[PDB]
RNA sequence: ACUCGGGUGGAGGCCUGUAGCGAUGCUGACGUGCAAAUCGCUCGCAUGAUUUGGGUAUCGGAGCGAAAGACUCAUCGAACCACCU
RNA sequence: UGGUUGGCGUAGCAAAGAUCUAACGGAACGUUGGAUACUGGAGCGGGGAAGGAUUUCGUGCCAACGGCACUCGUACACGAGUUGUUCGGAUACUGAGCACAACGUUACACCGUUUUUAGGAAAAGGGGCAACAGAGAACCUGGGAUUAUAUUCCAAAAAGAAAUUGCAUG
RNA sequence: ACUGCAGACCGUACUCAUCACCGCAUCAGGUCCCCAAGCAUACAAUGCUCUGGUACAUAGAGAAAGGUACACUCAGGGAAGUCGGCAAAAUAGAUGCGUAAGUUCGCAAGAAGCAUUGGCUCUGAGGGCAACAACUCAGAACUGCUUACGGCGGGGAAUCCAACUGUAUAAU
RNA sequence: UUACCGAAUCUUUGAACGCAAACGGCGCAUGGGAGAAAUCCCCGUGCAUGCCAUAUUUCUCAGUGUCG
RNA sequence: GUGGAAAUGCGGCCAGGUGACCAAUCAAUCCUCCCACGGUGAGCUUUCUUUUCACCAUAAUCCACUUGGGCCUUUCGAGUUGUUCGGAACGGGGGCUCAAGAUUGAAAAAUGCAGUUGUGAGUUCUAUUAAAGCAAAAACCUGGGG
């Protein structure tokens, strides 16, 4: 069993990485395997962390995904840590009760 | 294991000469030591290309030296920020 | 290939292929889209639906 | 290999179909000159470089 | 003869700067009405290492003025400006590390980086790696203080010039002995076709005016005058002096 | 091994087939023909080489409209109503 | 059957629907080392490709 | 005071050596050759300043060169084509 | 410039190990069987790029060509052959880069910047191009489907099973 | 959810190489990518083998001199040969010992140098999961040698030069 | 059939000009066609830039230009 | 819109993410290979040979649902082959979630083949030098706000 490319590209690049199986016909073949993206991150500057509640879909696929497949159900859902989310919800709310406190 | 003098400059064998290694070697393993951190009060500091150095323990990157955290003339500027204060 | 497991989907539900297995009995409706597939054990119930 | 501008595949079909003996009753005709077709060509000698 | 390399460096082609993977200008902020009546606040966001340079470049992260949009800005960092850090531009700027203040308003004595000469123009002086500018005075009558270029270098430049204060990161490169000549290939990986350096006299006489002869040898002075032409300006160019000091 | 084994170094074109001359002068990598100058509205032509310039000039093809007006020319443009 | 080289597939199938009168459940065509155009069409099952190919002088 | 064992680890324009890239020697074969520069064995580098495809940029009183006046389509101490001639 | 010549039936056709046998074919090297080796998975293997462009396949042919021979051929002649919603490419990315526009310069645009002293929106920074190895990218197998194509062909039990885009439909 | 219709363009054969490309050629040269078995072995070395391919490189007879060789052998001597140890031979794997000057303390170093090694029948060691799995190392007898594949460093002492790896006159 | 010439026909391109282009690619607008459960598909015509004229029922505008 | 104490589950602009970027190694599957067993076919068969060889196949798509990591919660050790880590929360109990994967099944035995699993190995894919820090962008996604 020595095996050949079917898909008209011939190189052995990231993108073309392909997956040698036995078929029920006995053959075995090379099939494309999926360019498997990492899924969603909290952004760059803020350590760059996978998301939890979020899927690592190809927005080949993320079209047709139910939206909170790629989220979760809270605020900054799709974007951030749920600690960032809490980092925030407190610096909103300890910043602006120092402000009203720089009144007096 | 050990060498009994140049350490880190092992690697480089017979070659490039004593004493550029002896100079060389300061600022490599200062380069590649862990400096410590006022942020974390870690040693956590690790560089990550020259005059970057990434925080192992909370996200984040000081500017600082080459081969080193700190510059001694950076020593001044930051008190003498101070004593302005 | 979807496969339909409880009858009382696959009653409500074009041409469709009975398939005999030892120890089985497969209703491979065909449709639009899916081919829909019942399986049923027991063969005292598979002719239920087969000779409706 | 297998790409091929239209544009060239064209040109080959052109050259291709071009490529052919020079009918038989052509000769018979009054006053005819052509014998041989002093145009054919072969892949492994001329290139019809495209 | 034939063009001298010191001429071909001038069509830039092949000598060209690389910068693909650079990631733009380090310029300061633009001398908006807010540097100049109050300040910006800018957190700084990522420390990144430019190729081909030796400072790090900082993301400060300015809001926008005028508009609803945030503003990401690239300088070359100042030592000790680590993520997170709150950068404050402009006129009424406190005076502290990363921030960048009008020249006329650091305190004599403080020294300042990515300094810039003219008004407005975003920052040009002192902004290799380990350098700044001390400013060794003001002149309030005339709005002009002095200060000292990174080399010894007096300079005078207006109080509305801005400039950072601290030492540029990324100091004391120089100090560590690159020793392979292939570490010095990298160097000059990311940043232009200009290495190895043959020399001159390795050279044929068409290449290059020290080229030839059977000893490898200048055959004239290798202090050229100011007004050689092109071509000729090679060696050591309007020297005062030669010699080691 | 500037010879026979370096010409099996040359895998390239420099020129493909030109969208106006049709000559195998179209410069794939500066667009241009090295024969008719094209994409260059005025086509190449230079006095230092004529026979190149009676190669490619008028009547080197089918005149197919010019065969038209030349007749036309001759016959005053007679025309039916 | 050799079509125009420029034809495309769905005017292939418009044009069998109308010279010949029955429908095409495809149409591949190629283009012949030649540089013809050949298009296979594939008749609708209600439609003989036999019968209709006879009924063409064929 | 920070040294002596032992392991660990896998560094290096590190070593031996494939592939690949070269090309020292035999001044071997060939030398109207297989070849308008090749063949054989030997040999050198082979984690690197490495090799390599595609693309792209830079050329003729010019380009490009770790520099041999080297290379710039078998053409280079000034390509090739046409022309003056 | 054409033709011819001696040398001369000479120098050679000596790199990579190899053929043997029978039967048949044929006018006389092929074909099959057997034997024997070789390649030896970085292959005289199976697919592609560039390049080539009909060399493919079948039948015939063997005049010429295949530096010996051929009954055989990548040769000759004739007839065939390449099938895609999903492969690749374009539609539809950007990249080193390029250059239209404008503007400028030039005796002259066949130059230069690549935005334009610049009113570039037609319902803040003009238009485009540039990768068949980068990004993107909805399909799989089985076939009894060919002389030659198949992730392309198959027919209503689509061998079948999907995914996918557009519109529309309950 | 479903269903209905529709899903357009071009590529698509073959080649990819000691006959399909470039080299005036079916030219021993050159030419990117992918898949890549078994055994020995450390192995993509080398040898050989199933599969897939080949049997195409003009053949025959016989075996002058002189040659070419990716062929050997040679008594005694052992570099006397020669300009020159050129070429050849030689070293060789692994294990255990042992390893000098000099040194930038890294090295030199595989320094150098001895030594053991087959076959066979045994032994010992080294683990997993619960309440069977390796295959290396080690040892021991017995026994064998014609020292008997392939592959695999010759070494040392000094002087000159260049520090080093590198580059570089394609074709002296 | 020949000769000539008025009517036409004159495919892809090309100054080439709707945008591109080793793409027989892709538009926007207009009309047509086939067709079809509209989407798709074919077709025709227009659609480059510059400049001059004109807005003949006198187009819409811009300027801290000049005034009113 | 909505469940959950939580991790999180289900149902114009603006900012962030995917795109998106490393040798190796480790691990899982993949694959190939080997072995054991069992079948089936073939072959050897002077002798010997419970034997030698071959084969024993499982596509995308979908549906139900162990290893590595992140996190929630609750009440000096932890850790790797390895250069770590821990009150800025380690370990333990329960949970969440991602990434692979397993098995259940649909496909799918109406196919393949010809007259079976499991087990071992290899392959596969998913730090160092650095004065070197190791593309972009459309598409797309998610959010904040409306
Ligand atoms: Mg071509
Ligand atoms: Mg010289
Ligand atoms: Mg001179
Ligand atoms: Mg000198
Ligand atoms: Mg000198
Ligand atoms: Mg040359
Ligand atoms: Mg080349
Ligand atoms: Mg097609
Ligand atoms: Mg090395
Ligand atoms: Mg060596
Ligand atoms: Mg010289
Ligand atoms: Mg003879
Ligand atoms: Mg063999
Ligand atoms: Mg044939
Ligand atoms: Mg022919
Ligand atoms: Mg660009
Ligand atoms: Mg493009
Ligand atoms: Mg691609
Ligand atoms: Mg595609
Ligand atoms: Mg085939
Ligand atoms: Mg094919
Ligand atoms: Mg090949
Ligand atoms: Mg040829
Ligand atoms: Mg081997
Ligand atoms: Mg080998
Ligand atoms: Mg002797
Ligand atoms: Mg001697
Ligand atoms: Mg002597
Ligand atoms: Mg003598
Ligand atoms: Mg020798
Ligand atoms: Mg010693
Ligand atoms: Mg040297
Ligand atoms: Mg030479
Ligand atoms: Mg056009
Ligand atoms: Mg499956
Ligand atoms: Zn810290
Ligand atoms: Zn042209």
């Amino acid at each position: 069993p020595r095996v050949q490319y079917r898909r008209r590209m011939h190189y052995a690049t990231r993108g073309n990485r392909m997956k040698l199986v036995r078929t029920p016909g006995n053959r075995l073949v090379m099939q494309k395997r999926v360019k498997r993206s990492q899924g969603p991150h909290t952004p760059w500057v803020l350590g760059h962390k996978r998301l939890a509640g979020t899927k690592a879909l190809r927005h080949t696929e993320a079209r047709l995904a139910s939206r909170h497949e790629k989220s979760t159900s809270r605020p900054y859902g799709g974007v951030l840590s749920h600690e960032q989310v809490r980092d925030r919800i407190v610096r909103a709310f300890l910043i602006e009760e120092q402000r009203i406190v720089k009144r007096a | 294991k050990r060498t009994v003098k140049m350490g880190v400059m092992g690697r480089y064998g017979a070659r490039y000469g004593a004493n550029p290694r002896k100079r060389a070697k300061k600022l490599e393993v200062s380069q590649h030591a862990r400096h410590f951190c006022s942020f974390c009060g870690k040693f956590a500091f690790r560089r990550k290309a020259v005059g970057i150095w990434r925080c192992d323990g909370c996200s984040k990157t000081m500017a600082g030296g080459a081969y080193t955290l700190s510059t001694p003339n950076n020593s001044t500027v930051r008190s003498t920020v101070r004593r302005l204060r | 290939p979807r496969e339909i497991k409880n009858l009382k989907e696959f009653l409500a539900i074009r041409c469709v292929k009975v398939k005999h297995n030892p120890a089985q009995t497969k209703f491979k409706v065909r449709c639009s889209r899916y081919l829909y597939t019942l399986v049923v054990a027991d063969k005292k119930k598979a002719d239920k639906i087969e000779r409706s | 290999g297998r790409f091929k501008p239209l544009a060239i595949k064209k040109k080959y079909a052109k050259k291709l179909k071009q490529n052919r003996p020079v009918p038989y009753w052509i000769r018979l005709r009054t006053g005819n000159r052509i014998k041989w077709n002093e145009k054919r060509r072969h892949w492994r000698r001329t290139k019809l470089h495209y | 003869g034939k063009t001298v390399l010191t001429c071909r460096k001038g069509n830039g082609s092949i000598y060209q700067v690389h910068g693909h993977k650079r990631l733009g200008p380090a310029k300061l902020r633009i001398l908006d009405y807010a540097e100049r009546h109050g300040f910006m606040r800018g957190v700084v966001k990522t420390i990144e290492h430019e190729p081909g340079r030796g400072a790090p470049l900082a993301r400060v992260e300015f809001r926008h003025p005028y508009k609803y949009r945030r503003v990401k800005e690239l300088m070359v960092a100042p030592e000790g400006m680590f993520t997170g850090q709150s950068v404050l531009c402009g006129v009424k700027a406190p005076l502290a590390i990363g921030n960048v203040l009008p020249l006329g308003q650091i305190t004599e004595g403080c020294i300042v980086c990515n300094v810039e000469a003219k008004v407005g123009d975003r920052g040009t002086i002192a902004r290799a790696s380990g350098d700044y500018c001390i400013i060794i005075s003001h002149n309030h009558e005339t709005g002009r203080t002095r200060l000292k270029l990174p080399s010894g270098q007096k300079k005078t430049v207006p109080s509305n010039c801005r400039a950072m204060i601290g030492i540029i990161a990324g100091g004391g490169r120089i100090e560590k002995p690159v020793l392979k000549a292939g570490n010095s290939f990298y160097r000059f990986r990311g940043k232009r076709n200009c290495w190895p350096k043959v020399r001159g006299v390795a050279r044929n006489p068409v290449e290059h005016p020290h080229g030839g002869g059977n000893h490898q040898h200048i055959g004239h002075p290798s202090t050229v005058s100011r007004h050689a032409p092109p071509g000729q300006k090679v060696g050591l160019i309007a020297a005062r002096r030669t010699g080691r000091i | 091994t500037k010879g026979t084994t370096s010409m099996g170094q040359r895998h390239g074109r420099t020129h493909i087939l030109c969208r106006r001359c049709g000559r195998n002068a179209y410069h794939v990598q500066w667009e241009r023909c090295a024969a008719c100058a094209y994409p260059r509205a005025s086509r190449r032509r230079y006095n230092w080489s004529v026979k190149a310039i009676k190669r490619r000039r008028t009547g080197t093809g089918r005149m197919r409209y010019l065969k038209e007006v030349n007749r036309r020319i001759k016959n005053h443009f007679k025309t039916s109503l | 059957f050799i079509v125009d080289s420029n034809a495309n597939k769905t005017e292939i199938k418009k044009a069998m629907r109308k010279l010949y009168q029955v429908k095409a459940v495809k149409v591949n065509t190629l283009i012949r080392p030649d540089g013809l155009k050949k298009a296979y069409i594939r008749l609708s099952a209600s439609y003989d490709a036999l019968e209709t190919a006879n009924k063409m002088g064929l």
